[PDB]
């Protein structure tokens, strides 16, 4: 096939608001609007054009491993080493918070406005009803703590990577694994939905990448080097699939290409390690946050 | 696994003309 | 009063073109690296950047005086050049003894005093002391532009910033400038640098490599600038006291010039002894 | 008006200092997630102490990365585990991620440890000291020591302490090793070293 | 899939599915009614070894890369000794947290040696 060939792209906007180091972020579904979440206890909800902050939330607590945007836009959420998921209305009051989860929270992810997922360090995922705050379902099928999620386009499935060297599939309304994946030697620190959703992407503490397809049951591609010996802190897909992101902890973002396996940019301007990556909706930018304070945007 | 990876190819190529990275 | 000036061919350029070539680079690359610390939030960037931009203003002149010594001590351009290069010689190295002093009581405060002053050091009072002290520099400049009587000559070649005997003014002038532009300086600077090796030798979890390492480096940049402003003040002061004549005048002519030669090394120590040293810029370096 | 009150709560954030409490159940940390408050000669200090999550804590214990000291406390009258709470030490001085953090070290437990001697490791045969509680206390500690000084040496260091139940002076032992923490930052960073 | 299967006095340990001579291993025992306690350590390429003070000079480790396997020769043993004995290997490569865990998931099944 034609190779995708060297990927340039650099930094346009710098976002400079943030005290202590970045640990989570998010897009909104208009591609302009992102929340961001730090370490010192603020939530900041920027804009990518102007870079202007239209909101910032003081967090009861500091420890915030995860944010969330509402799909329609007007709620948020965020969670922690409080074991707690907290929802704030866009009309800033706390609506809500929900509290099932014995270990510390480790993802989310908003279905609908009345639906979130959940994911904890004790091994287990949640699905909740925000109206009456309770949990409707519970999947016990991981050995170690679950690191993160990703919801397929239909939003009926999901799949999530715990601290085991495995990955599991599960169907939201009937409550029970499908599937597992064994093909990593260490811990999986995150995991992303090919656009059509019928994949995945997954990093690990081995310092390696792989590629599951559903239908087949086995790895297909193993994105890896003999040079690189740390691990990976976060993935993220591209509009068409093709183009693989991966954040290190080398304070350096490669861009990977998915089929051929082979790295074809690089993303070099944090001054440590990379923590957060996201792809906005419509494909046209890419924030990346790192443990530097600084959010930068790159197209 | 050949027809996953068939199908994951033409997935990319068939939405390569609207990705703008 | 005639005076054999053979000390400036023989020896004063030499010294101009090696401060020169010298110093010019090292003052553009300490400024970039003060411009990257000033891009953090720490303070010394910017006492950094005033220091080097003074170093900078003084180098700028020393071509003009380059060729007056080749020229046989003769100046040939208008009076304004004159009075303007003159300043940037004699006058501009308070500016740079003055940030001096603000970097040594900056190292003072943060290292004796963590959990203290920090409004004191933040950029707003940086900002604050670098305008106070060019202030000096505009009403000084003034002060001496006033004074358009300070070109001279005899045997047909034109003399700039120097008369044999001295005049009233420099001598009512010498006087201040000893006192405040030397014996105030050096009182501060020993103050700072007893305590900040007061406070590390005091330490606890610092190493025994590090204890020694630091005492060299202090004691190296306190003689350093004792060693290039110490003769210079000394004979200005003697000068100024006895100088009354010209046989006086001719006799130390030789000794005074040469201490005024050893003053050109400040812009040419102080990257040195405040930029290179720091391990941030080793590496780059 | 968001930038005013940013610049506001930037100024408060820096004022005050975080510190991570760890240790042993039977290690009497607690009395030395919650989070505590205390205040020495108008420095706030904020203590958090983990115990909401599993025993698996290589994932979490990335949190403290940027924090200004670790408080390990030892219960150092127990020979049973005290090689166990040897191993934590050891386990927590390597890791990649505290590499440049402080320790300060909390040996508890000293009135029960002299009624213990005063009623596991080979090596005490052949002890001197730098009497037999002097001896034990010394071993104990040079037994961290060696693990301290073994590796790390310009990035970090290890600031020991003895400590009884009725203790009262541990807030100022806090105060003053972070002091000299900070005095090591701003050395590094004035370009005096 | 990892997986550390043990045998066996001389106890060998066998490991699969992954890279033996990246990582540091270990030797974790089980005495009855207590909780897991750490023995022998050795690095990656075996030059650094360390050992539980009980078992200083008495049993000797030794890792062999080229047949993927560990070895802990214990000789002059005690009725202290009998135990559940696993093989541990802390996850992360080029470099120890959890592995005297409760419930740690990159160790053995183990074998019981009763003296
Ligand atoms: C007229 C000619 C002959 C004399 C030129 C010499 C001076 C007028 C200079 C030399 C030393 C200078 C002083 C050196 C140091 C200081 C301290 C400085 O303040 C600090 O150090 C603030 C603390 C900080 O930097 O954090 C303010 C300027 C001042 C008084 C300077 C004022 C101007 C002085 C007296």
């Amino acid at each position: 096939i034609d190779p995708v060939g060297r990927i340039q792209m650099r930094t346009r906007r710098t976002l400079r608001g943030h005290l202590a180091k970045i640990y989570a972020m998010h897009w909104g579904t208009d591609s302009r609007l992102l929340v961001s979440a730090s370490q010192d206890g603020k939530l900041i909800i920027w804009d990518s054009y102007t870079t202007n902050k239209v909101h910032a939330i003081p967090l009861r607590s500091s420890w915030v491993m995860t944010c969330a945007y509402a799909p329609s836009g007007n709620y948020v959420a965020c969670g922690g080493l409080d074991n707690i998921c907290s929802i704030y209305n866009l009309k800033v009051r706390v609506s809500r918070e929900l509290a099932g989860h014995t270990g510390y929270l480790s993802c989310c992810r908003f279905l609908d406005d009345n639906q979130i997922v959940t994911s904890s360090g004790d091994t287990t995922c949640a699905l909740w009803d925000i109206e009456t705050g309770q949990q409707t379902t519970t999947f016990t099928g991981h050995t170690g703590d679950v690191m993160s999620l990703s919801l397929a386009p239909d939003t009926r499935l999901f799949v999530s990577g715990a601290c085991d060297a495995s990955a599991k599939l599960w169907d939201v309304r009937e409550g029970m694994c499908r599937q597992t994946f064994t093909g990593h030697e260490s811990d999986i620190n995150a995991i992303c939905f090919f656009p059509n959703g019928n994949a995945f992407a997954t990093g690990s503490d081995d310092a390696t990448c792989r590629l599951f397809d559903l239908r087949a049951d086995q790895e297909l591609m193993t994105y890896s080097h003999d040079n690189i010996i740390c691990g990976i802190t976060s993935v993220s897909f591209s509009k068409s699939g093709r183009l693989l992101l991966a954040g290190y902890d080398d304070f350096n973002c490669n861009v990977w290409d998915a089929l051929k396996a082979d790295r074809a940019g690089v993303l070099a301007g944090h001054d440590n390690r990379v923590s957060c990556l996201g792809v906005t909706d419509d494909g046209m930018a890419v924030a990346t946050g790192s443990w530097d304070s600084f959010l930068k945007i790159w197209n | 696994v050949s027809k996953a990876a068939a199908d994951l190819m033409a997935y990319c190529e068939a939405h390569a003309k609207e990705d703008p990275l | 009063c005639t005076i054999d000036h053979t000390i400036h061919q023989t020896l004063a350029p030499v010294v101009y073109v090696t401060v020169l070539v010298v110093g010019f680079p090292a003052n553009c690359l300490s400024l970039y690296f003060g411009y990257l610390q000033i891009k953090a939030r720490n303070e010394l960037g910017v006492y950094l950047c005033n220091l080097t931009v003074a170093d900078l203003f003084y180098i700028c002149s020393l071509p003009f005086w380059l060729q007056y010594v080749l020229q046989h001590d003769n100046w040939s351009h208008g009076d304004l050049s004159c009075q303007v290069c003159g300043i940037l010689l004699y006058e501009n190295i308070y500016i740079s003894v003055g940030f001096l002093c603000c970097i040594s009581v900056d190292r003072y405060l943060a290292v004796a005093h963590p959990f203290r002053f920090h409004q004191f050091r933040t950029l707003k009072a940086a900002v604050g002391v670098s305008v106070v002290i060019w202030a000096k520099e505009l009403l000084t400049s003034i002060y001496f532009l006033m004074h358009e009587e300070v070109i001279e000559d005899e045997n047909q070649h034109r003399v700039c910033f120097e008369h044999y005997p001295i005049q009233a003014w420099q001598r009512a002038i010498n006087y201040y400038r000893f006192l405040v532009g030397f014996l105030f300086p050096i009182c501060l600077l020993l103050a700072s640098y007893q305590g900040i090796l007061r406070a590390v030798r005091r330490s606890h979890g610092t190493q025994k490599s590090r204890k020694d390492q630091i005492q060299r480096l202090v004691l190296s940049t306190v003689v350093i600038f004792l060693a290039c402003f110490l003769p210079y003040h000394v004979l200005l002061l003697v000068r100024s006291v006895w100088e009354a004549s010209c046989d006086f005048a001719k006799g130390v002519f030789n000794a005074y010039h040469f201490s005024l030669l050893l003053t050109s090394f400040n812009c040419v120590a102080d990257p040195v002894l405040y930029c290179f040293v720091s391990e941030t810029t080793h590496r780059d370096l | 008006g968001i930038e005013k009150q940013l610049q506001k709560d930037k100024q408060v954030y820096r004022a005050t200092h975080r510190l991570l409490l760890l240790g042993a159940d039977n290690s009497g940390k607690s009395t030395i997630i919650f989070e505590t408050k205390f205040q020495v000669d108008k420095v706030n200090f904020h203590m958090f102490d983990v115990g909401g999550q599993r025993d698996e804590r290589r994932k979490w214990i990335q949190c403290f990365n940027d924090v200004t000291a670790i408080i390990f406390v030892v219960d150092s009258s127990d020979y049973n585990r005290l090689q166990e709470a040897l191993n934590d030490f050891k386990s927590i001085w390597n890791n990649r991620w505290l590499r440049t953090i402080s320790v300060i070290l909390f040996l508890n437990k000293q009135d029960l440890l002299a009624e213990k001697v005063l009623a596991y490791f080979p090596e005490f045969a052949r002890y001197t000291t730098p009497p037999r509680v002097t001896r034990a206390k010394y071993f104990i500690r040079d037994e961290f020591l060696r693990i301290s000084t073994a590796s790390g040496d310009g990035r970090h260091y290890c600031y020991p302490h003895f400590t009884c139940a009725v203790d009262t002076e541990n807030a100022r032992r806090i105060f003053n090793d972070c002091k000299d923490i900070i005095l090591q930052m701003n050395l590094r960073e004035y370009n005096l070293v | 899939q990892v997986q550390l299967q043990e045998s066996g006095l001389r106890l060998s340990c066998a490991a699969s599915g992954f890279t033996f001579s990246n990582y540091k291993m270990n030797w974790v025992r089980q005495a009855p009614g207590k909780g897991l306690e750490w023995v022998s350590d050795i690095s990656q390429s075996g030059a650094s070894i360390s050992y539980t003070g009980s078992v200083k000079g008495r049993f000797t480790i030794s890792r062999d890369n080229a047949k993927n396997t560990l070895y802990l020769q214990m000789n002059s043993l005690k009725p202290e000794d009998t135990a559940v004995y696993y093989c541990a290997r802390c996850p992360a490569p080029f470099t120890c947290f959890d592995v005297t865990s409760t419930t740690y998931a990159y160790r053995g099944q183990g074998t019981q040696v009763t003296v």
